[PDB]
């Protein structure tokens, strides 16, 4: 994935 | 009210999309993923131009150069890639972030690029040379969000410690903090095309337009889904005055900027539309989405 299509923090 | 209809919907990625952008010259719409690529597609036709790799990791945010020759992607491998577009090499590797990198944005002169990561920090760099010129300790909590104003003097920064701040370029200075009393993440943050204003999307539904040297909240902006993920917003005003969100629950938002009415929803992403872009001189829109989805769509309206 990347962190931005990850719930952030 | 406009009329944006569904005219291309661009696949390719094998996972979520992160971020769209038109070049400034209106040609192109380049695309990060967290497969790891770029993809580089006509803006008019819709047609597939070229796959630009190299990252060893996903990427959060990819962003042009005003000339258009160049890309610059921020990435969970903790660096930046600065890639010229016409040949696809990568011209520069950016480290020194200690963790993902998030957003990133040339200044209008495209000298320096700004980043914001998760380590907590705001970086400028040196396009020519790739040298960090300056870390920041912009913030508590991941940066969501960096952009230049019109002439570059200025860079604005988001969080999820709940602050939008504004730098002085040149010394590095923090000039202004805007806070909500409440501490929502913010998670998404730019200045409005003449600079007076930031665009501010908060993790509580809510996009909010400010004043920033005033310190006011002009405008407010909902209806729509953003509780989780950093969502894109923009002025559009290539036609009427709008403000152009994706959402949590797989549409486009457009209102109107001044009314705060809701004036389009558009229809068709299967995810969260995680990225939106409004073309520089014509009345269209890129949208794209998460791992259910992984497509781009273009969309036209007569205003």
């Amino acid at each position: 994935g990347c962190a931005r299509s990850r719930v952030f923090y | 009210k406009p009329n944006y209809a569904l005219k291309f919907t661009l696949a390719g990625h094998t996972k979520a999309v992160s971020s769209v952008k038109f070049s400034p010259n209106g040609e192109w719409l380049a695309s990060s993923s967290a497969d790891k690529l770029i993809k580089i597609w006509g803006a008019y036709d819709g047609k597939f131009e070229k796959t630009i790799s190299g990252h060893k990791l996903g990427i959060s945010d990819v962003a042009w150069s005003s000339d258009s020759n160049l890309l610059v992607s921020a990435s969970d491998d903790k660096t930046l890639k600065i890639w010229d577009v016409s040949s696809g090499k990568c011209l520069k590797t950016l480290k020194g972030h200690s963790n993902y990198v998030f957003c990133c944005n040339f200044n209008p002169q495209s000298n320096l690029i700004v980043s914001g990561s998760f380590d907590e920090s705001v970086r400028i760099w040196d396009v020519k040379t790739g040298k960090c010129l300056k870390t920041l300790p912009a913030h508590s909590d991941p940066v969501s969000a960096v952009h230049f104003n019109r002439d570059g003097s200025l860079i604005v920064s988001s969080s999820y410690d709940g602050l939008c701040r504004i730098w002085d370029t040149a010394s590095g200075q923090c000039l202004k903090t805007l806070i909500d009393d409440d501490n929502p993440p913010v998670s998404f943050v730019k200045f409005s095309p003449n600079g007076k204003y930031i665009l501010a999307a908060t993790l509580d539904n809510t996009l909010k337009l400010w004043d920033y040297s005033k310190g006011k909240c002009l405008k407010t902006y909902t209806g729509h889904k953003n509780e989780k993920y950093c969502i894109f917003a923009n002025f559009s005003v290539t036609g009427g005055k709008w403000i152009v969100s994706g959402s949590e629950d797989n549409l486009v938002y457009i209102w109107n900027l001044q009314t705060k009415e809701i004036v389009q929803k558009l229809q068709g992403h299967t995810d969260v539309v995680i990225s939106t872009a409004c073309h520089p001189t014509e009345n269209i829109i890129a949208s794209a989405a998460l791992e259910n989805d992984k497509t781009i769509k273009l969309w036209k309206s007569d205003c």
